[PDB]
Order: structure tokens, then sequence, then C-alpha cells
RNA sequence: AAACUUUCAACAACGGAUCUCUUGGUUCUCGCAUCGAUGAAGAACGCAGCGAAAUGCGAUACGUAAUGUGAAUUGCAGAAUUCCGUGAAUCAUCGAAUCUUUGAACGCACAUUGCGCCCCUUGGUAUUCCAGGGGGCAUGCCUGUUUGAGCGUCAUUU
RNA sequence: UUGACCUCAAAUCAGGUAGGAGUACCCGCUGAACUUAAGCAUAUCAAUAAGCGGAGGAAAAGAAACCAACCGGGAUUGC
RNA sequence: AUAUUGGCGAGAGACCGAUAGCGAACAAGUACAGUGAUGGAAAGAUGAAAAGAACUUUGAAAAGAGAGUGAAAAAGUACGUGAAAUUGUUGAAAGGGAAGGGCAUUUGAUCAGAC
RNA sequence: GUCGAAUUUGGGUAUAGGGGCGAAAGACUAAUCGAACCAUCUAGUAGCUGGUUCCUGCCGAAGUUUCCCUCAGGAUAGCAG
RNA sequence: CGUGGAGGUCAGUGACGAAGCCUAGACCGUAAGGUCGGGUCGAACGGCCUCUAGUGCAGAUCUUGGUGGUAGUAGCAAAUAUUCAAAUGAGAACUUUGAAGACUGAAGUGGGGAAAGGUUCCACGUCAACAGCAGUUGGACGUGGGUUAGUCGAUCCUAAGAGAUGGGGAAGCUCCGUUUCAAAGGCCUGAUUUUAUGCAGGCCACCAUCGAAAGGGAAUCCGGUUAAGAUUCCGGAACCUGGAUAUGGAUUCUUCACGGUAACGUAACUGAAUGUGGAGACGUCGGCGCGAGCCCUGGGAGGAGUUAUCUUUUCUUCUUAAC
RNA sequence: GCUUGUGACGGCCCGUGAAAAUCCACAGGAAGGAAUAGUUUUCAUGCCAGGUCGUACUGAUAACCGCAGCAGGUCUCCAAG
RNA sequence: CUAUCUAGCGAAACCACAGCCAAGGGAACGGGCUUGGCAGAAUCAGCGGGGAAAGAAGACCCUGUUGAGCUUGACUCUAGU
């Protein structure tokens, strides 16, 4: 689950993920949220699990 | 019956957002601002509306640009940069 | 006082026609070399109903003497015109009902 | 309405940001005279007509 | 704290362009610790030490193309005088010094006498 | 005789007059000439560690660069080396920049965050399909250029 | 046949320029009625308000197809 | 040389002083009303300094009573002073369908002068 | 009362103020209609109604003349200071 | 006589208390007013000679603000109706839970939407204000969470209409007019693989664009899942469009299929320009046939209710999506 | 039987009850093709992608409009014995 | 079901000052003035005689050198033709 940018669409969100995490998305699910900011549903492959990569980052 | 039960016969805007103010001054159907008179090249200002226009002068916005052209003028509309006097 | 009634109609606001059922502009054939000097024989299609007027109109349809194609005429039906005739339209053209002349 | 176009939802986000009470540490300012939000809007007393 | 501008000149730019890129990968990190603990003003240095990056970059390049277009006619529209509109379309001095030989002899012949009145 | 009503005083209420203030207004004088297609004015949405507003600013977002002054900012927290300093500041100054979406507003549209085309480049076994990044594609008109149309028209042929 | 001239086009052709804002003060254009006349219609408000076009630091005007009738004056502007 | 309630930067006044002076001294062309064009307020003042009342006690709490700060809480963010209408409490007096007033004096309360 | 149609109704759209629309009531045209609403001209004019703020001293009227589209007004003589 | 302000003068008063305010206390003046004493208060203010005016209020259905009597009064009575107990709390007619009694009675007081609203949705804390009694409760208050699409819509077309352009009026803001007195535009295939697309060609004559979340329209169903979302998530199973693409299959020496008399059939089974046809594509009412869901009902396999008496009994589950 | 879909008919009209995008078919014969090998992607299977904005909730004797938590007004779907 | 009494909540109209009569005179119909009758605290539920009760600067009538809608062989013009 990540906070994207408004101008953002499926194509970027999907490349960008790739490039920062070195990760393959499996689907991108986009919803403009009440306050006005995009929220993302980044789907990995079954060759990655988001549990191992979100405290990667820093967040668990 | 015009009163009270004709007033929960109102629904339909006749007016929505202007791009050019954005005073719910858009109608519709005549495609025209009732205020700035978007969509013509020029705004809508009248002598007789002073109070109207009041409201829709030059400084009652952020004046993005045209606050700083008066120092400008002072420094002679100056170009290069200080160096380190 | 106020204007009136037969004043109100030329603005042409609600005084219009009514048109979405109409058929077409039902016009005679053009004249342009092929009547004034010989006929072209045309065929009946169909006769239908007009929405405002109460005589029924003909699908006449002719040949098109510089292309390939089968340009068709909208003309208000004779009495007596049925669908599937023949319709010649010239100068030399019989005289029968249905002909052009 | 449930369908609405980004104009309208984008403009409600920004009333519904602006919507709660002053920040607590503002009244304790030096030279303050704010003592609330005079802007404060709800959907029961004043519509946005928007 | 933060980035010496004047340190950035110094580096080329695949230097900065390194170290842009790796403020950005800096500044991402921070947001990821910041939603966890209460506050956290050092994400203001970072901010600001991009955009003196970024900012340092940019005048290497347009100075780039100065160069480049210098000593000719034809500057791109966003390097030349922003003086003003009007003055931009204001006649030169060199446009507006050109007389005729009519008045060119006159002037040369005939100027204002620098007369005083005493005796 | 109490109660109650009325009148006055003290004290306490209700209320915000008066008195005394004033970073405001108003009027008069003086001096100056400086918006915009190199995109104005205006509008929308956003940006602070903690802000809703005002004020400031534009994805470089209460700001970057440059110059000066020279130790703060402050409601709290934090940072201190930046303190004999190429250096604090919600400082002054400001000549370099950025300047989202619009707007005369300009690829076509617009009650849509809608729909194309061209140029360079990158990926998907790809000039053609899809996607990404960068640059473009309004109208009137002047001067110049180039490709043209007209038995309008000259000369030359064969 | 070929090369010109005239005239008219086209181009995301090279270079530009007009627009819009503001508009107290100026140059035009359009143009009322309230009112006064003890009514009211010409008249007055008023060659004004409103409306439209067009600039500057001032604008505009400006060096006589002028004024005068004097023993002539001598761009325009303002008092 | 003339004009100028617009823009910029100044100097002033036998001008106004918070119902005044611009509509606006304040987050004012704001809050708010209308579909709209438009219409449009209210609202300044603790103290030199928050020193903005630690602590005890009654109460479910708000608060009360003490304690304290302060030159002053007869300055407690309902805050300079703090009027009137209107109100409570105490004290005094009068009152058989109004009350209030004038001349004159009795009675009660109070009081200046003069010695 | 009418209730299968000269029927009922939503959305779109057209018609704008001496103008619209009217199976015609001067009806309706945003609780406004025998001329909507908004701003401006505009402090519009009124021989008419109402009000018009401190004390003491001295003096002290008129409702009558003539003219006036004059009769709830003015001008004029008179009365007053 | 009094008020705001100005020139002069009293080397005027004052933090040892100016101004203001209150005072059935005193004094002066016929009066306008002036003076003093006491309380409160906290920073400025007067006498006199003159100057000046936005200078004196009881009223204008005066203006703005404030406050009474009325008055603890009118009232808080439409929409059938509440009761007992426990829990919580300081506090319960009103909150929660249980029980009982009722109602809406399927063109509902039920379950979904359009317009409109905009967070009202959900959780936690919480009752100063609002819910014209109350309040522990709330659509209130404080703090947060929440809306996941190739298939549902928009996005595309056009309708009534709106509206640029080429032009024509109009002093002018602008009006007419949408194919009109326009040199109005763009698709396939070649030719060279100095290669961009110049150049071989032919074809085309309509003609900006906007305008319907109820018209027209490519394609998704079931089950499960949250405090709050789902034809959107999860699992499974599909389809559509666009684009690259190989194998199998099909067909040919009678070069581009066979069979059936036929209506026609199949797994395919070369077909450019051009032209023709169809679908899209359509009123309403009447009765009649068929389908689907529901309704009614029998046997059987389970569960629940009544059972002083009777009742092989009353209620309830037995389902099957797109493709 | 109720509701709803559908079919074939009938009645009715001086009323005879939209448009386009899009999709397919047919006629026509341009061109391209076969033998040690060719051709069809209207047959089947196999590969990749499907952007943007909306989506919570009420929809009304309390979430809309009526100065309000107003006996009013506000288009529609499902409908048991 | 109200009205009534209670707990809670809690307005408005209107108000010169007020509230017992007879007659008189008086702006020709007094609550107040004069002469009389009388006259005892504080009050509750009703009531519709009175307060010439309240609600509106009479919409009828008239006046004003105040209008407007409409009409026509009014006066003076005008678009169009
Ligand atoms: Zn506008």
């Amino acid at each position: 689950v990540f906070q994207v940018s408004m101008k953002a669409n499926k194509y970027q969100i999907k490349k960008a993920v790739k490039e920062l995490y070195e990760v393959d998305v499996l689907k991108v699910n986009t919803l403009v949220r009440p306050n006005g900011t995009k929220k993302a549903y980044v789907r990995l492959t079954a060759d990655y699990d988001a549990l191992d990569i979100a405290n990667r980052i820093g967040y668990i | 019956g015009k009163g009270t039960p004709s007033f929960g016969k109102r629904h339909n805007k006749s007016h929505t957002l202007c791009n050019r103010c954005g005073r719910r001054s858009f109608h519709v159907q005549k495609k025209t601002c009732s205020s700035c008179g978007y969509p013509a090249a020029k705004t809508r200002s009248y002598n007789w509306g002073a109070k109207a226009k009041r409201r829709h002068t030059t400084g009652t916005g952020r004046m993005r640009y045209l606050k700083h052209v008066s120092r400008r003028f002072k420094n002679g509309f100056q170009t290069g940069s200080a160096s380190k006097a | 006082g106020r204007v009136i009634r037969n004043q109100r109609k030329g603005a042409g606001s609600i005084f219009t026609s009514h048109t979405r059922l109409r058929q077409g502009a039902a016009k005679l054939r053009t004249l342009d070399y092929a009547e004034r000097h010989g006929y072209i024989r045309g065929i009946v299609k169909q006769i239908v109903h007009d929405s405002g007027r109460g005589a029924p109109l003909a699908k006449v349809v002719f040949r098109d003497p510089y292309k390939y194609r089968l340009r068709e005429e909208i003309f208000i039906a004779n009495e007596g015109v049925h669908t599937g005739q023949f319709i010649y339209a010239g100068k030399k053209a019989s005289l029968n009902v249905g002909n052009v002349l | 309405a449930a369908q609405k176009s980004f104009r309208i939802k984008q403009k409600m986000a920004k009333a519904k940001k602006q919507n709660r009470p002053l920040p607590q540490w503002i009244r304790l300012r030096t030279n303050n005279t704010i003592r609330y939000n005079a802007k404060r809007r709800n959907w029961r007393r004043t519509k946005m007509n928007i | 704290a933060g980035v010496k501008a004047y340190e950035l000149r110094t580096k080329s730019k695949e230097q900065l362009a390194s170290q842009l890129v790796d403020l950005k990968k800096e500044l991402a990190e921070l947001k990821v610790q910041k939603l966890s603990r209460p506050s956290l003003p050092k994400i203001k240095t970072v901010r600001k030490s991009i955009a003196c990056v970024l900012t340092v970059i940019n005048e290497q390049q347009r100075e780039a193309v100065r160069q480049l277009y210098k000593g000719k006619k034809y500057q791109p529209k966003d390097l030349r005088a922003k003086k003003t509109r009007a003055l931009r379309r204001a006649l030169t001095k060199f446009e507006a010094s050109q007389v005729t030989e009519k008045q060119r002899k006159k002037q040369i012949a005939f100027p204002q006498r620098k007369y005083a009145i005493k005796a």
C-alpha cells in the first residue's frame, strides 16, 4: 500500500516500484482518497513476499 | 402552491463552476459566465458595478509577477549579478 | 399593449416546423443532361407515408450516368404509381402516368 | 452524488482538510489575538454551494 | 546545515547527477521513518539541499548554451533581456540616433553656441 | 401585623455608555513613470516538524541562488557547529533561477483533470501495436524565403 | 520547349508584431433619462451618466489655407 | 509651461477617534444570503511583567471555600474604567379602585453655618 | 373530479422584460407581474405628513388687500422686531 | 451657561492620585449651570482673554445597541402504545440487553438508486453547546479510519439544439450564417533500399467541434471476505478489443474445398478498388401460445413447536451462476 | 394464479410511431500463388497489454429543497399468505 | 385529545400613564376633570359588555398643476410601408 503522486498512472507506478525496490508488480489499483491524494495497491508476484520488503523499507 | 411545495422542486443547478474565476457562475446552457463574462476574451466589468470591480481588480490576488516590477524599476532594470562588494 | 400572436410567429422560436420524421426534401430529379435530349429509366422501390402531409411519397431509383452509382430520388407519388413500376424521365419519354415530361 | 466530476471531489477534499478546530499552540504565540476558527463549517449549518 | 552551493560549483555534471539521485534516496527513508516518530525537522535540511543541488546544476547547463550561442544574434528567448514588454519593443539608441543628412549638415555647421552675457 | 407594590441608599447583578488611548481612516502638498505571447491581472489546487486562516511560496513550494549586515529563531520540540565565521536569522537586499493547473491562453476539447498528430530516444522478439522521457503542432498580419496555380501574360522554340 | 513578368496561393518555411489586464488624468465614438421650466412638448440636465474603440507619463494640441483693421500681432498649451 | 480620488514613494493637518473615521484599526470585500448579476456585517483596551492562581478542602464534574501572585483580583483570559434602563439581597417608609406634583406646616431621619 | 388518454412525469433543449409564453384568468415568466430581478443615474422631485437639540431679559403679530391654471401655494400691501 | 478643537497666559491642577463614574451630604446663581465633601478609579486635565465648529434632544411608526411588563403565561395535544427487570452511571420515562404488548402489512415505517448533499459512513473518547423534557445516547463534540474495475459508468455517436471557420453587417462590445459566391482535405499500394519519404500512380468529395451517467453502444459470473469497500479485493471460472506470432489443422499439378435434386450443411476453405444489402433501427392497445421467478401442493431425509385431549400434525432446509 | 420476458396475430390513425458511430454480408476480379514444393491468422491452440476520472453514505415525518432534526415538495426498480 | 394541577422547557402581539361607576360639561359618546355613589390585602378557573382592544401612514370619497395600465377622429411624433 503506497501513497503515490496524483499525476501518476498505473504504468509509471509499475515501473517505479520495479526501479526502487527490485520487485515485480502483478497489478496496480488506484483510488483518489477523500483528502485529494492518490493511494496505490501494488500486488507483487508470488516470486516476492511483501512482508520481507515492507520492513526492508523500514515500516512494519 | 407557489411557496413551500414548489421549493421542493429545485434540484437542477443552473450554474456550475467557472474556469476563469471559479464563482459558480458558468451558466450551463448559455455556456457563458455570469460574473466575469467568460468565455469572452475580455473580462466583464462595468462603471455601474463599482463595488463589483473593486472585488475583482488588480491587487486582490497573489500578484505573482507584478509585485517585483516596481523595485526592478528602481535598480534600473539591471542585469548580471552582484560581485561581493 | 403587447405584441400579438401573429406577430410572435416570425421569431420562429416555438412556431417552427416539426421535422424529425419527415422523410426528406421531396424534389424532382435534376435536369443535368440525360433528360434534355433523351430519357433515363427508373424503378420505384417503395411508396411510404410522410409525417406532416397526407400524400404518399415514392422512392424512385436511377442509375448514375457518370459514375458506377445508384442515385435515388424522392418524388411525390402519383395515384396509380406502384412499387416495382418503371419510371421514364426525359424529353422523349412516353405519355404515361409516372413519367417525368 | 455518487458519480461526480474530479472538480467536485477535489474541492470537497479542500473543504474536508479545513474542517477542524484551531491548533492549540497558536494561541500561545506572542501578540496573538486569534481565539478560535471563525471559518469552521459543518454540513448541517451552511452549504458550500459548489 | 545542508549542502554548500560554492562546493557544488567545482564538481562536474556527472558528479552532481549522482549527488542529486543520492539525496533523492536519503529523503525517501526520512519520509519512511517520519511516519513512526512524532516529529522530524531534519527532512527540511534534505529538501533544501536537493533544491540547492538542482539550482547549481541548472546554471551549469544554462551557461553552457550562452557560450554556445555566444557572439551571434538570435539568442534563445528565455536567455534574452526581460526588461519590459514595452521597453523590449522600444527602439534602440542606434536606431533612435539615425539622422538625415539635411539635419546632419545643420548639426555640424550650426550647433547652439555657448554664449555668456556680461560685456 | 406579614406578604406584595412603590421610592431611595449600600452591596451584588444585567448591560456596555462614558473617560483616557490608537501600527487605522481621511484630506492636502511633494516627487517619480514601471504590466502582458520572453505570457499580465485574476482563479484553482497544493507546499511548514507540529497551521485552519491571514501573510509567503510553487513539486527546487512560509521557499533555492547571489549581495549586505553579522548571531540568532522562539509557542513547543529539535539542530548546534554556523559562532575570530565564504556565516544564524519568519533579517534586509535581490541582478540568477524554479514557477503545479489555468487564465488574452495558443494542437483539438472542457459540466470530461477527454481526444489526436509530428520530431528524438528507451522497453516490450517492433517505422506500423502498446508504454515512458524530452521538444513541438492557435489565429490575423508585415518583411524575406521556398514549392506552386491562372490561354492573366511576354519571349523563345520545333 | 524553356526562361521571365503580373496576380494569387501554401508551408509547424526565417524573423517578428496585435490581443488581455489595469483605464484617476487624455483622444475619439455612441448616448440618455431623473430634474428645472411651479404643468409640459422646443428648451435644460447635457453635447452629461451608462455603453464601445484607442494611448502616454502626461496625453492632446502645436509652428497659421491664424488673429486683426492697429503706428499691426505672430506655434501651441496653461493662469 | 497644463491635468490627474489609478500605480509607486514620501511629508503633513485648528480632520475622525472604535455606532466616529474608508464598508473594513482585527485571518474585510472576510463570515454570511441568492440560481444569478450582486448584496455584505459584527468584532480594538488583563497586567510593567502571566507573575494566568502551586497547594489544602467540599463536589460526579463544572465549580465553591481557603492558600497564593500581583501596586491593585473594587484587574482572573466572561479581564482598564464600568453609566442607564432592568434585577436580587439588606435597611427605612407609605399604601380602602392608580401613582407621581404644588403651597403650607406637624412628625421622623440627617445636616451646614455661627459660638 | 378525472383516471388509457387534448393523459401524467423526469432529463435535455428553445423562447427574455414593452420582451417571452398564454385552451385567454391580465394569467405565468424563481413566495415578485396590468410590464421580473440586480446595479447605476440617485441624496431623483414633492405647493403634502412627521421631526427639528441650552437659559434668562425686552418687544410682539396674522388669518386681512390685489394679482396669479389662483382656492392645502406664492408674489404683493398691511400688522411685528 | 455648556461641548470638540486652535493662539496667548496662569513658570495653572495632578501617580502624596488627572479624567471618568456614584452619592434623598454642603454651598452659589432667577436659570442655563458652577463649586465642594465622601466612595470608586488609574494618567492625564482646567481658570481667564481670544479663535473655530461635524457644538447642547423627549419625541421624527427617528438610527444602532441594550432591557422590561406581559410571564413562569400562550403553550410543548395530528401520525393507535407502552410495561416489567437487569447492566452502566453521580444521576435512567427516554442509553444497552432480555422479556412482554403492539404497529408499518410488500404502490411498507422493507431492500436499491437518479437529482442534491459532502463525510453525514465506521471506530474510539465524550456531554460546555444543539436534539424546544431529559440524556450516560446522537446525523452533536474531539481524534482518527474508510471508496481498489479491460468487463459497472463516463470516455464514442447523434437528436432537438449549441457553435467556430470562409465570408457579409455593425462606429463598436458583437450579429447573421454551418456548406454557405473557399485553391477547404487523406487512405492504400508501389520506387530507392546515398534514404527520408522525395518521387511511380490511381481512389476519394463528404466536410470543425460540443451536445443524453434514462437514447444508440465490444466484453464478468459465482462463492468468500471488512468496524466501515466490492459485478472493483481474494479463490475459482470466463469473455472482449488491440497487437505481435509458431505449431497442428485446412487446401493446390483439375492451382485457390466438398456434400445435398432442393431449402441448405461443415472446423477452415485466396479476393484489392468499387458498388449494393442487412443488422444497429424503434407506436400503442386487445386477446391467445410459450418460458422464467414466485405462489400452491405430494412423498422422502433432517431440525424446531404444541401435546389435559386431538392432530401420520404446525413451522422450517433440500440451491445450482456467467461462460 | 401474480409479476416479467417472448412469439404469432388482430384493432387503431388526415398520428403510421429518431439519428449516427459501429459490425457483417454479398456483387467484382486487381494481385499473388503450386511440386520436392506452396498458400490460408473469417479453424483450433499458444503470447502480451488494456490508461484517466467516479465508486463510502442518506435518498428522506432527521443526511436533498422548504430560515429547522418543518404533518409540505421531490423521478424511478423488486412486491409474500 | 385538550383546557385544568404538577416536573422540566418556555415565546409573541401590545404597552403615554393607567385601569369602579352615574350624571354633567367638554372636540357635540371620560379611566383621569366637577358634583355625587362609593371604596379593604393577595388572588384562581371562565367570560366575551368595555378598554370607540390588536393587526395596515383608509384600497371608498375628495384634494395634488403626483403616477401608471388601457383606449381613441385627443395633442405632438415615429418604426414600417
Ligand atoms: Zn467566471
